[PDB]
RNA sequence: CGAUGUCGGCUCAUCACAUCCUGGGGCUGAAGUAGGUCCCAAGGGUAUGGCUGUUCGCCAUUUAAAGUGGUACGCGAGCUGGGUUUAGAACGUCGUGAGACAGUUCGGUCCCUAUCUGCCGUGGGCGCUGGAGAACUGAGGGGGGCUGCUCCUAGUACGAGAGGACCGGAGUGGACGCAUCACUGGUGUUCGGGUUGUCAUGCCAAUGGCACUGCCCGGUAGCUAAAUGCGGAAGAGAUAAGUGCUGAAAGCAUCUAAGCACGAAACUUGCCCCGAGAUGAGUUCUCCCUGACCCUUUAAGGGUCCUGAAGGAACGUUGAAGACGACGACGUUGAUAGGCCGGGUGUGUAAGCGCAGCGAUGCGUUGAGCUAACCGGUACUAAUGAACCGUGAGGCUUAACCU
RNA sequence: AAUUCCUUGUCGGGUAAGUUCCGACCUGCACGAAUGGCGUAAUGAUGGCCAGGCUGUCUCCACCCGAGACUCAGUGAAAU
RNA sequence: ACACAGGUGGUCAGGUAGAGAAUACCAAGGCGCUUGAGAGAACUCGGGUGAAGGAACUAGGCAAAAUGGUGCCGUAACUUC
RNA sequence: AGGACCGAACCGACUAAUGUUGAAAAAUUAGCGGAUGACUUGUGGCUGGGGGUGAAAGGCCAAUCAAACCGGGAGAUAGCU
């Protein structure tokens, strides 16, 4: 499946 | 040791009964005061006749810390509580007229001598 | 960081070590050889050399105390009535160490300890 | 962190320069019985010194 | 002038006739007997090296042997130099006690410094530590960021880090002399000296005034 | 401290009496007053004791003034000179920083008296 | 755009100099105290708090000072997650509405075991031209470089007054640093004691387990800071801005073109530490090896028997040395560790027996009993007789001494 | 003001010092009466502010007891 | 997905203290959790104690620390009583 | 008497640290809420995909949800990589 880093948004958000 | 913050009881009259340190003067970064060194005061208790009024800011000096003073020898001498006279802000010089409790020899200044010619000790 | 202490952990507590140590100076006095490792028998000795030089002088007291260590009734009595006459005259070092070496399940360091006049 | 190119066969057995055992040499006789055995070790009858400690 | 190799026993204090404590490290100095002096011709520069201790027969190794039998002989502990001006001293294990300080005031010490093996900064390197808590994750005593980002792109050469601390050499200068005592062997320095009770300790006169 | 040792015992004094915490001591200390080199007295109950040769020393508490105040003479210090116990304590405890958070009528120990 | 994590704080930094303080100067509308401004200077130092997410800023109070900038507006594979920024919700606002806002409002998961470079430590290998044990030389590198106040000079110089010096002394501080446990103390689950609940040792009495070390009072060594010693320097060289001497080019003037003197926390040193892988592998002292013999393509050639040193390593007992390696002490001709003897220190009058008392309990024997890592001693135990590694006189050339 | 941009508005209070808080003013950028207005005892793992106690949260970190980290033996992964 | 610190309804229920099926120590009974042995570093995890100070920390007292039982005495604004 | 009070079982999931190639695809430890009620629980039943159910979050409908899963149209179409 995937890890949870990519799917949790805080991290993976991170420049908008 | 005293230290910013630090509640103090006063050894004089005055009629401050509690008062908190705001500053320890004399150096840059100097963290503790104690033995007879000088601190800025914030005046938290004050008596209501007095010469002093809660809220005043002063200077005072250590005149008993829990910590004591050691000096030579090796001895100690150990107070239970902390207590200081205060002083006038331009002057220093007790802005009181009577010291109670002990004081100690270390305090043998020529400004300080109005407090040991006064003060019933050591 | 260690600077001039003494006493080893064994990697115990210091009431588990108490109680092995307990333990382990009876199954000594008791059967009067042992093999443990080298370290556990090492220590040993600090516990149960004592005990026995306690033993050296009989009396009420010196019995209790050896009752309060090691805690049974047959050991405080084998030292007083055997090993304690039997090193009356004894200065010290009661044991000895003989090490074997290497333990299979562990490859542990090993050693007999002994009652240095075992003989038998 | 996790490497970034697959370090060599060569740097591997590098690593392992060290990694050789030695061997006892240290190997001695006991004075009554033959017996090889460990320095400051028991023998396999239970010889050590000359003398005869361990019936086992 | 040259100094002496002593060791230190270490610690207690002297009271005065009106009333002070003078705390003073022990430091037994036996006679240090000259090995051997050196000078510009059998190259180099002038110097002297002694010896003090005493030491087992069956531990001197025959070159330590050869070595002390040129001059009076008596292996000790080691071998210490201490480089000379225009001061003078025949071989022949001449001797030196503590007489050498008895008009001295002054006496630098140096000693090996306890050993903390490791400490990691806050101990080694005095580094603040960070929030106790307030959120703080695996990261309380640990020395935080080592470096700026890509234009270093390395970390600079002598970086406070943790590692080895103490067991090295170490020296304290000053220090007055407040007792000298020959055929007792004592010299009383006041106050604390580097390394461990028991160790060697190496004294001379104070190179600063 | 075989060297050490020597060098200590050379210093203690011999005349100190015995006192035991709980005892209400006097130590009179000398004290050069401003001009005049005095004696000074310090009256109060042992509350600790020392015991390391030389380095001994002793804690006394005296409750002066309205609240206390603690000395620890070295005992074998110069500055000491007298030192007589004028009363005789009743504690079974080695040391009695318990007494520091009494106050007066709360803090009386009963006299030994055998 | 098959991901280049972002404000602020925290921790740690590092450079620049357009210098905040300290240092040296010129000018001053520089009397003095004290300012202003420009020049030189980057060695070191360069605030705690209130409010706010802040940076900032305002305010309080300090200080010699509270410098301006670069470093992915340094620093999230170091921390935080308050701000902006996920799905919830509401206000105001816009919109018929879904919804929306650099409007506001309350609530929400920041992973990565370090291969490489770097960096802090610490070993192994080989080299350094016979081997070996020490002690060194010091190319080179790193560390350190802060400053207040009071007293004397002197109420003198200066100034109508008020006020108040340079220069030079002497003490004593702040922040920082190194070291150390003698003092003062913290810790002290390995010492002693008190005490609650309960279980057990047959029972009384005395003891042990478990309850956070059950709770707690003390506390030995060690480790330690708040504890107590010490440090920044003096001096020397060459300079910066600057001031000069002498002095022509240019009869004069001129610090400069020749020549000479001053001159600062910057520079080179002095102080402390590392340091011969300094392959440019250095110096000094000491110790050790003085057998035979064969083969070929005959040369820094290979080998056989004898030999096995100085020393090293291994093993063992080990250390105020230590992650492991390493480093130090010792191995019976022995105090290396444990034990043991005596002492100390801690605790604070054991158990047993007696006395008083109805009893709880008190007293006597008794400052008893017990007492770790301490001290001084002591071969009782354990450190074995040996084995192992390491060799057997150490290249060529030239020169200088001698043969 | 869960609504105020200008805004840390202004005045009063608390603090040595208060962009928050409590009380007011009204100039309501852009409250308002069942997409309810204004109050309200009690209740709340609700939001903001204050004080006593308390303290290793901090000044500033020290020591200790345990589990890892380190060494030996056995087994033996991972992303890239 | 595992010899997985998780989830799984009903039944029985001793002693000492205790209000108690809380809690602590036990009985009957059942277990020591399928790597161990040494070391006594940094750091990390979980705990204990701390001189003087006492919120100065910080977005915020986050976390820790403190309070803690029974009987009696006694208890303010306000209140829908 | 009580959607009454304190508090275990039982039901919850406010804070923190740990864990994040976990012991665990959502738990552990210390604290926390409810605990005679709109409570909680075993067994069995009914509701079906633009449909269910929803004290309402776009929640849940088998670790899947702004239209479940399995097979089919099927080699959908892809001016894009
Ligand atoms: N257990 C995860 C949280 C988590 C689980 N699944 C996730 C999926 C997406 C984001 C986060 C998660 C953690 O370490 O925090
Ligand atoms: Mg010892
Ligand atoms: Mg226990
Ligand atoms: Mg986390
Ligand atoms: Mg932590
Ligand atoms: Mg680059
Ligand atoms: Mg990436
Ligand atoms: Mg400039
Ligand atoms: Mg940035
Ligand atoms: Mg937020
Ligand atoms: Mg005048
Ligand atoms: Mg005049
Ligand atoms: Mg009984
Ligand atoms: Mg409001
Ligand atoms: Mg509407
Ligand atoms: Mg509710
Ligand atoms: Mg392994
Ligand atoms: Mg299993
Ligand atoms: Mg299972
Ligand atoms: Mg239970
Ligand atoms: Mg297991
Ligand atoms: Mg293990
Ligand atoms: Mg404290
Ligand atoms: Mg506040
Ligand atoms: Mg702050
Ligand atoms: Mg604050
Ligand atoms: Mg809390
Ligand atoms: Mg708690
Ligand atoms: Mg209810
Ligand atoms: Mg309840
Ligand atoms: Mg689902
Ligand atoms: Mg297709
Ligand atoms: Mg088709």
């Amino acid at each position: 499946t995937s890890k949870w880093f990519n799917i949790d948004n805080k991290i993976v958000d991170h420049r908008p | 040791m005293i230290q910013e913050q630090t509640m103090l009881n006063v050894a004089d009259n005055s009629g401050a009964r509690r008062v908190m340190c705001i500053k320890v003067l004399g150096g840059s970064h100097r963290r503790y005061a104690g033995v007879g060194d000088i601190i800025k005061i914030t005046i938290k208790e004050a008596i209501p006749r007095g010469k002093v009024k809660k809220g005043d800011v002063l200077k005072a000096v250590v005149v008993r810390t829990k910590k004591g003073v050691r000096r030579p020898d090796g001895s100690v001498i150990r107070f239970d509580g902390n207590a200081c006279v205060l002083l006038n802000n331009n002057s220093e010089q007790p802005i009181g007229t009577r010291i109670f409790g002990p004081v100690t020899r270390e305090l043998r200044s020529e400004k300080f001598m109005k407090i040991i010619s006064l003060a019933p000790e050591v | 960081m260690r600077h001039r202490k003494s006493g080893r952990q064994l990697n115990r507590n210091s009431s588990h070590r108490q109680a092995m140590f307990r333990n382990m100076a009876g199954s000594l006095v008791r059967h009067e050889i042992i093999k443990t490792t080298l370290p556990k028998a090492k220590e040993l000795r600090r516990v149960v050399e004592p005990l026995i030089t306690l033993a050296k002088t009989d009396s009420v007291a010196n019995r209790r105390l050896a009752f309060a260590r090691t805690r049974d009734n047959e050991i405080v009595a084998k030292l007083f009535n055997e090993l304690g006459p039997r090193f009356a005259s004894r200065a010290g070092g009661y044991t000895r160490i003989l090490k074997c070496g290497f333990r299979a399940g562990d490859n542990a360091p090993m050693a007999y300890i002994e009652l240095v006049d075992r003989s038998e | 962190a996790v490497q970034q190119n697959k370090p060599t066969r060569s740097k591997r057995g590098m690593r392992r320069s060290h990694d050789a055992l030695t061997a006892v040499t240290s190997l001695s006789v006991d004075k009554t019985s033959g017996e090889k055995h460990l320095r400051h070790h028991i023998t396999a009858d239970g010889y050590y010194r000359g003398r005869k400690v361990i019936a086992k | 002038m040259i100094g002496l190799v002593g060791k230190k026993v270490g610690m207690t204090r002297i009271f005065t006739e009106d009333g002070v404590s003078i705390p003073v490290t022990v430091i037994e100095v036996e006679a240090n007997r000259v090995t051997q002096v050196k000078d510009l011709a059998n190259d180099g520069y002038r110097a002297i090296q002694v010896t003090t201790g005493a030491k087992k027969a069956n531990r001197v190794t025959k070159p330590e042997a050869g070595h002390f039998a040129k001059a009076g002989v008596e292996a000790g502990r080691g071998l210490w130099e201490f480089r000379l001006a225009e001061g003078e001293e025949f071989t022949v294990g001449q001797s030196i006690s503590v007489e050498l300080f008895a008009d001295v005031k002054k006496v630098d010490v140096t000693g090996t410094s306890k050993g903390k093996g490791f400490a990691g900064t806050v101990k080694r390197w005095n580094f603040r530590t960070q929030d106790a808590t307030h959120g703080n994750s695996l990261s309380h005593r640990v020395p935080g960021s080592i470096g700026q980002n890509q234009t270093p792109g390395k970390v600079f050469k002598g970086k406070k880090m943790a590692g080895q601390m103490g067991n090295e050499r170490v020296t304290v200068q000053s220090l007055d002399v407040v007792r000298v005592d020959a055929e007792r062997n004592l010299l009383l320095v006041k106050g604390a000296v580097p390394g461990a009770t028991g160790s060697d300790l190496i004294v001379k006169p104070a190179v600063k005034a | 401290s075989n060297i050490i040792k020597q060098l200590e015992q050379e210093q203690m004094k011999q005349d100190v009496p015995s006192f035991r915490p709980g005892d209400t001591v006097e130590v009179k200390v000398w004290v050069v007053e401003g001009s005049k080199k005095r004696l000074q007295a310090f009256e109060g109950v042992v509350i600790a004791i020392r015991n390391r040769g030389l380095h001994s020393a002793f804690t006394v508490r005296k409750i002066s003034n309205g609240e206390g105040v603690e000395r620890v003479f070295q005992t074998h210090s110069p500055v000491v000179d007298s030192i007589s116990v004028k009363r005789r304590g009743a504690v079974r405890k080695a040391k009695l920083y318990y007494l520091r958070e009494r106050t007066g009528k709360a803090a009386r120990i009963k006299e030994r008296l055998n």
